[PDB]
């Protein structure tokens, strides 16, 4: 079940990067 | 450059990204109302396509092909959700450097970007390029080519529609009735290449 | 005939038993008499010219070329049947066509000594039905339309059904002819509003849904010569073979020279072949100021300019590439659609910078089309279709100009 | 029962909100690409519609479109893999097609219009209503389209072609881009004859 | 509001990234078979062997029909993975193929793969028929066909285009059941061993042993139908292997 | 100098003959509600009210401060209106001399004097209506100033009156009406003239332009497209040569000069010839026995652009100087589209008359043809000599496109520029109504 659970790794960590690189730009971009 | 020039030219013509796989089709027909309003999504358009295409190509490659990472393990089941947030993530990225780096070039293009967000040319351009199994310089080629081709057809519509206001199109093909058919009449126009035999 | 036109005037207005038809009365009262009326505001004196007499100078334009163009018919046609049959053959081939026996009933022969009345007429039997289908078929389309929009016919389709009967091969089927003047005349023009208010060229689209919808009765080596069983290339199709040297027909066994196809001595379309009845024609409407010069000094620039080109860069796989442009100019349908389908006022741009580019744009995309692209050997029809799209382009880039010009107060 | 029945005529999501054209016109060549489209663009929107309904008080507006768009996506993902296990030939015909159910503005559409404000079950009721109008939007260009392009209906033979003994030449832009243009334009033209609501003011 | 939104997607992806890699991984083997049955069963068919039901494809395909590499260069048998050899992959590295020069190039397709893979159709355990898989571009796309050829190699016993995209009307007709049985029984090659398959123009003659009638109306693709057997036919096709063939090869 | 290449002079038989003479006794006058644009009439006289000379008839509404004076002393027989109560005309009976009367002036001192005396005294003598404003072609509101008037010093439209012959009568007052306008004017004063010497005034605002060429070289708006481009910040005012000498009289004598000089001509008039006459003159009484018989439209103005003076509006119009009389073109010919042609004129060349260059045409109210769609064959390029596109504009006016419009140019426009269109124009479509509703709507936004 190796690629089972690489894909499970994968799929979060990719989303996870997307959502922190948009909080990260949004932080230091979007005025408060 | 015979396979080269015959890809783009093919792109273009025969297999445009509007009238031939008809792609952004909601977009297309809509916001191409006006000329101006038109010619600054379809610059958009291009830039994102342009850049998205290869960039994917390599992380395909690199990634969700087979025996890419660990041999044994196919990733290539990812491609749709994959494709989906690097398109939506270099739209982002697009933002940020035009809105801060650039403000006039965003008021040209990034009024228009949330709107190619998830447009269907953009991940029917990344989704042809790796049925097709093009190379990095031939996605080059593709990309360009596509998104040359969405903003010709969006642009000339534009111009067409324009023009139809001295028409007396029947109140029941009047908006978008007639426009399918307008788009059906550019279709017969652009079908004029399907290669280059230079 | 003044008298009756008059008295049944009270039928067709409104009130009357037949207001349902009156779309046809003034389509037919309007014929044969001007309307009679009086101005009612500012400009109380007008041009003398209408829209009547600028379509029928058109109209007229084309005889040359359709009187040569049925010459030319018969003459291709008798030419092949004699190179394959003779005897009792010959004999058994014109009585199971109807279209040969039917010449020689007429007084006409099918001999290979036939005169150019023989010939003519053979033209005649394959022209004349497809026009009278043609303008059968177009015309109840155009009425049907104004019928139920309630307006009066306006003219146009008398240029428009001529032009069509004249670019298709001798050998068309009539249903086929029908179904292509329907979607020329309904798609592209009627569900537009009519006359002056469609972007698209009703004739080439028309010929273009025939063209891709029954590709095997408009291309190939078996419908340009109305001879039965007779297979023939023709010069386009030969120069992309074999060059120049290819020029040969097989017909008479005799190369094909350049006063051959400048004269229209080959097989092609039926009104295509002649390009000196062609200009002629075109002389005429040009001096009257109906054809735009500038459309056709655009689509001649257009064309010397990359055929040129194309023979300074050379190419030893594609004999298409060393064709000049004097030979561009009088094979396929090249003047035809110069001269009577991209002069299309309607279609073609509305200012005279961009009638420039407009025809330059005609002339290359038919060049290339006819060189690069290996899958069609003419591309006329292609070339001003997709040049009519982008029509409206050329003309907003020049405003646009005009514009900015209008905002400095034309420097002050 | 009249909101199954609502996005068929009245609301239909081609012929009056312009969305997912994009299938339409491509896989219409076929009655049996057009009908498996169909099932896969019903199956996905209903379920989509329904999970995103459940979770519609928790997420986030910052991030809203990518929790909605990684639901959409894994479903278009599971009826890609079993359109190739079980319908390896017609999957084939669809090409990318069946990636880009994702991007049908139809998927999105409703999601974010009426999901995010509905119960579930609505939810589901609503997705499967707006599939049927998206569906017989195909079937209807699907229908024309290959009757008079081959002469067949689901690969049966209606209509002999001249080709196999028959009597019917085949029209070949039936099978080109144009023609899809050209009937849906058509379609609307009658559809708002009959529905005279529905004409766009000039 | 942070911890919330990590929470959501966290939870959210896991559910759904697990049902996405299990209905991936699960279906994966029935995925690859239906491609291989798809290929399969369009064999059988050219081979003459009559199969309609998916247990009886795969049966008869096993029994009858032995896969195996064949080298361009050599003409000799190559030991490998016929059964999953991927030509169309093979031809694209450069690892595994080579580029065509304008000269060699007659069908058009710019790159050859280095070792190509043949089905011995065997009634028991005799061979009977080799299938050679050939391409060439056409007019609108590349296409590909299966040619099967008799133990003499020189008499084909059978041709199929399975994959093309010429017009239905015009170059389609290379599907054209009466077009492929006129294939039937044609010489390969001439007395002196050279590739002598011809297309005509206008019709072949009814006795011929090396003509086969053009498509009516379709030069063009008969032009790519003519290139793609003078390539396959040549010294950089199967010309080495027919020729161990016809000398006592199987 | 500046030459008019693009254009068309009419060839139509009648010249009046350049000849100063006195007309008929005109025995009743009356002014027109429905030439002035965007008029609002609120009536100060009522039927059976006798009136003075230049004693107020009527105000506007939209246009506060207005006054449109009499220009004959009378009596009020009759106020014509038509659809919606709109003002048709108001027609005074000439019986007497009474007149009110003004300040008068030295011409030494006329080009010192106060802008807002000399704005006092001309709306007060109802001489305020001969400016018409570019955009618009409206009064211009009494508090408003123009840095451009122009004076149109030429006549380029058919069968129109030489101004060189009534100037030179009027030699003095023409210069003295100069020298009130260079006062009123904040920046110049454009005499607009063809080549041919006329009286000069010495202040160095009022400078003179030569305009050569065709019709319309002698048009205000062709003269401001080349000298002053008009737009909505920049309005200038125009005035007619005869109006420049009716101010000069006005500050002159003190009285105001209602006296005109109109060509009659036209095919059917027996002598063309300029005949003396008065504003607002009755064209029944001034044309009676001048004219074959026959059914025959009497119009007020040029054929190109003026009003069908038929009953209520049978009257000389504010700002025309010449009456045309024409043939009812009634007949219909057995083909007649496709006839050759030997006696009918054309901007093209698809009738044999353009081989005769020397020929007049007895023109005739016949519309040659019926209304048609716009088919653009360039007949709207050659008679335009302005830097715009035609055919693109005209689209805008039919499809009703407004803004369009008026960034192609439609404020620089009267509904005289757009005779020349009208004229050629293929499908019969009538521009000069199409921009005034254009304009009308522009203005109601604004
Ligand atoms: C010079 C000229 C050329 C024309 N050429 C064509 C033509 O090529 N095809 C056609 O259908 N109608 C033609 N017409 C007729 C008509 O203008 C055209 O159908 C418009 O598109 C009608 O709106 C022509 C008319 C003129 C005056
Ligand atoms: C040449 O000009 C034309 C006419 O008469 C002059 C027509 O009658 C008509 C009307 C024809 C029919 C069949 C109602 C047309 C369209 C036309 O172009
Ligand atoms: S379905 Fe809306 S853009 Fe594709």
């Amino acid at each position: 079940m190796s690629t089972i659970i690489f894909g499970v790794v994968m799929f979060t960590l990719i989303i996870l990067a997307l959502v922190l690189v948009i909080l990260f730009a949004k932080s230091k971009l979007v005025p408060t | 450059m015979e396979h080269y020039i015959s890809l783009l030219v093919k792109s273009i013509f025969i297999e445009n990204m509007a009238l031939s796989f008809f792609l952004g089709m909601c977009t297309f027909l809509a916001v191409s109302k006006k000329v101006k309003t038109s010619f600054g999504l379809g610059i958009a358009v291009i830039v994102v396509l342009t850049i998205s295409v290869p960039v994917n190509n390599l992380v395909y490659n690199l990634v969700l092909k087979p025996d890419a990472l660990v041999e044994g393990v196919d990733l290539s089941f990812l491609n749709f959700i994959t494709f989906i947030g690097v398109i939506a993530a270099l739209v982002q990225i697009l933002e940020m450097i035009l809105d801060r780096f650039f403000p006039p070039l965003y008021n040209a293009l990034g009024i228009f970007l949330p709107l190619i967000t998830v447009n269907c040319a953009i991940f029917g351009g990344v989704s042809f390029m790796v049925q097709r199994d093009y190379s990095f310089a031939e996605s080059v080629v593709y990309g360009f080519g596509s998104g040359v081709g969405w903003m010709l057809a969006i642009v000339a519509l534009a111009g067409i529609r324009e023009k139809m206001k001295y028409s007396d199109v029947p109140p029941g093909l009047r908006g978008l009735g007639i426009t399918f058919i307008t788009a059906g009449l550019m279709a017969l126009g652009f079908m004029s290449f399907s290669g280059v035999q230079l | 005939l003044k008298k009756f036109l008059e008295d049944i005037e009270h039928h067709f207005e409104p009130g009357g038993k037949h207001e349902k038809w009156f779309a046809l009365y003034e389509a037919a009262a309007t014929l044969f008499y001007t309307p009679g009326l009086v101005t009612k505001r500012s400009s109380h004196v007008r041009d003398s010219v209408d829209l009547k007499r600028i379509m029928i100078m058109v109209w007229l334009a084309v005889f040359p070329a359709m009187f040569w163009g049925m010459y030319n018919a018969g003459g291709q046609a008798i030419a092949a049947l004699n190179h394959l049959y003779s005897g009792d053959q010959l004999a058994a081939i014109v009585a199971g066509n109807w279209h040969y026996w039917l010449t020689e009933m007429l007084g006409g022969t099918m001999s290979s000594d036939a005169g150019w009345g023989s010939k003519m007429l053979l033209g005649a039997t394959y022209f004349l039905p497809i026009y009278a289908t043609v303008f059968i078929v177009g015309g109840f389309w155009e009425v049907l339309f104004c019928m139920v929009r309630k307006h009066e016919v306006n003219e146009g389709f008398f240029v428009t059904s001529i032009l069509f009967a004249l670019i298709v091969p001798p050998t068309l089927p009539l249903w086929q002819a029908a179904l292509g003047i329907t979607f020329g005349v309904v798609v592209a023009k009627e569900v537009f509003g009519g006359t002056g208010r469609n972007f698209l060229n009703p004739a080439l689209a028309g010929r273009a849904f025939l063209f891709f919808a029954y590709p095997a009765q408009i291309s190939g080596d078996l419908v340009w010569t109305a001879a039965d069983g007779y297979s023939g290339a023709t010069a386009l199709s030969q120069w992309a073979q074999g060059g120049a040297g290819a020029l040969i027909n097989n017909a008479t066994g005799q190369t094909i020279t350049w006063m051959d196809a400048f004269i229209g001595n080959i097989p092609g379309s039926i009104g295509e072949v002649s390009t000196l009845a062609l200009m002629i024609g075109a002389a005429f409407i040009v001096y009257m100021g109906i054809a735009s010069w500038r459309i056709i000094g655009g689509v001649m620039i257009g064309m010397i300019l990359l055929s040129t080109l194309f023979n300074v860069i050379g190419s030893d796989t594609n004999a298409m590439f060393n064709m000049p442009w004097h030979w561009h100019l009088v094979l396929g349908g090249f003047a035809f659609g110069m001269f009577f389908m991209a002069t299309d006022p309607v279609s073609a741009s509305f200012t005279n910078s961009g009638k420039w580019a407009y025809g330059i744009l005609i002339g290359v995309m038919c060049v290339l089309i006819r060189v690069v692209n290996p899958a069609y050997p003419e591309g006329m029809m292609l070339a001003i279709l997709f040049a009519n799209l982008f029509a409206p382009l050329f003309d907003h880039v020049v405003v646009e100009r005009n514009i900015k010009r209008r905002l400095a107060r034309y420097g002050k | 029962k009249k909101s199954v029945l609502a996005p068929v005529l009245d609301n239909n999501p081609i012929a009056l909100q312009v969305l997912g054209v994009c299938s339409a016109l491509a896989v219409t060549t076929k009655l049996e690409t057009a009908f498996v489209m169909t099932l896969a663009v019903m199956f996905v929107t209903a379920l989509s519609n329904f999970f995103v309904s459940l979770i519609r008080n928790h997420i986030p507006n910052s991030v809203r479109i990518i929790v909605q768009m990684a639901i959409i996506a894994s479903l278009v993902i599971v009826v890609d893999q079993i359109l190739k296990a079980y319908l390896y030939d017609i999957s084939k015909q669809l090409s990318v097609f069946v990636g880009l159910i994702i991007t049908n503005c139809i998927v999105m559409g409703r999601a974010e219009a009426f999901a995010m404000k509905s119960e579930p079950i609505p939810s589901f009721i609503d997705g499967i209503g707006n599939g049927l109008g998206y569906g017989f939007v195909l079937m209807t260009v699907g229908f024309f389209r290959e009757l008079l392009g081959s002469g067949k209906l689901f690969g049966l033979e209606v209509l002999p072609l001249i080709s196999n003994g028959g009597w019917y030449q085949p029209n070949g832009l039936m099978l080109l881009a144009p023609s899809a243009f050209f009937l849906i334009g058509f379609m609307i033209w009658a559809i708002r004859t009959f529905k005279p609501e529905q004409v766009e003011a000039k | 509001s942070i911890k919330k939104t990590l929470f959501v997607v966290i939870a959210l992806s896991l559910v759904c990234s697990i049902i996405v890699s299990a209905a991936a991984v699960g279906l994966r083997d029935k995925q690859k078979e239906n491609a291989a049955l798809d290929k399969q069963s369009k064999i059988l068919q050219v081979a003459g062997i009559e199969a309609k039901g998916s247990k009886q494809i795969v049966e008869l395909f096993n029994k009858s029909i032995e896969p195996r590499l064949v080298d361009f260069n050599t003409g000799d048998f190559v030991e490998g993975d016929a059964a999953n050899y991927d030509q169309r992959k093979a031809a694209k590295e450069a690892s595994e193929s080579i580029k065509l020069t304008a000269e060699q190039d007659k069908a058009k397709i710019q790159r050859r793969a280095n070792v190509g893979v043949v089905y011995l159709v065997k009634d028991g355990d005799k061979t009977s028929k080799v299938i050679l898989p050939v391409h060439g571009n056409g007019l609108w796309s590349m296409m590909y066909a299966f040619v099967a050829v008799e133990t003499d190699g020189n008499t084909v016993s059978g041709l199929t285009y399975y994959e093309q995209g010429e017009t239905p009307g015009l170059g389609g007709e290379v599907e054209n059941p009466a077009w492929r049985a006129q294939w039937v029984g044609k010489k390969l090659f001439d007395e002196n061993h050279k590739p002598a398959i011809k297309i005509v123009k206008g019709g072949a003659p009814q006795g011929s042993e090396h003509g086969v009638d053009g498509l009516s109306g379709a030069t063009l693709t008969s032009n790519g139908v003519q290139n793609t057997f003078d390539f396959w036919l040549g010294d950089m096709g199967f010309g080495p292997f027919l020729t161990k063939v016809r000398d006592g090869g199987l | 100098m500046i030459t008019i290449k693009k254009g068309l002079d009419l060839p139509i038989a009648g010249t009046p003959s350049q000849v100063i003479s006195d007309g008929k006794a005109i025995k009743k006058v009356a002014l027109l509600g429905e030439e002035y644009v965007g008029m609002r009439p609120t009536m100060h006289v009522r039927v059976g009210d006798e009136v003075k000379k230049a004693q107020i008839l009527f105000e506007d509404k939209k246009n506060p401060g207005v006054k449109f004076t009499s220009p004959v002393s009378g009596k009020v027989v009759e106020i014509n209106r038509g659809a919606k109560r709109v003002l048709q005309s108001v027609v005074i009976e000439v019986a007497g001399d009474d007149q009110v009367t003004f300040d008068k002036f030295e011409a030494n001192q006329l080009a010192s004097l106060n802008r807002d005396a000399i704005k006092t005294q001309l709306v007060e003598s109802g001489l305020w209506t001969a400016f018409r404003t570019r955009p618009f072609s409206k009064v211009p509101a009494i508090d408003s100033t123009s840095e451009a008037i122009f004076v149109t010093a030429m006549d380029t439209n058919p069968l129109a009156a030489e101004p060189t012959v009534v100037i030179n009568e009027q030699s003095e007052a023409f210069v003295a009406g100069l020298d009130v306008l260079s006062a009123l004017t904040t920046g110049k004063v454009y005499v607009c003239k063809k080549g041919t010497s006329l009286p000069r005034s010495q202040q160095p605002n009022v400078e003179e332009h030569v305009f050569d060429g065709p019709h319309p070289a002698g048009l205000a708006g062709t003269h401001m497209h080349f000298l002053y481009p008009v737009s909505a910040d920049h309005v200038a005012w125009s005035i007619n040569y005869q109006d420049v000498i009716a101010v000069g009289q006005l500050f002159l004598t003190g009285e105001l000069y209602t006296q005109r000089v109109v060509s009659l001509a036209g095919p059917v008039v027996n002598k063309p010839r300029l005949v003396r006459t008065v504003m607002g003159a009755s064209l029944e009484q001034l044309v009676d026995s001048e004219i074959m018989p026959g059914e025959v439209r009497i119009i007020s103005g040029s054929v190109l652009s003026g009003t069908k003076a038929t009953g209520p509006h049978a009257y000389l119009g504010r700002y025309h100087l010449q009456v045309s009389v024409l043939r009812e073109g009634r007949d219909k010919e057995l083909f007649g589209w496709a006839m050759p042609g030997k006696n009918k004129f054309s901007v093209t060349r698809s009738f044999l008359g353009h081989l005769f260059k020397g020929q007049v045409y007895n023109m005739t109210t016949t519309t040659n043809g019926s209304d048609r769609s716009m088919v653009p064959i360039g007949n709207y390029e050659k008679v335009m000599p302005l830097d715009m596109e035609p055919t693109l504009l005209l689209r805008d006016l039919c499809a009703g496109d407004s803004d369009s419009a008026v960034r192609l140019g439609a404020l620089e426009l009267d509904e005289e520029d757009l005779a020349l269109c009208t004229f050629v124009c293929p499908g019969k479509y009538e521009y000069g109504q199409l921009l005034r509703e254009c304009l009308d709507k522009i203005e109601k936004e604004g």
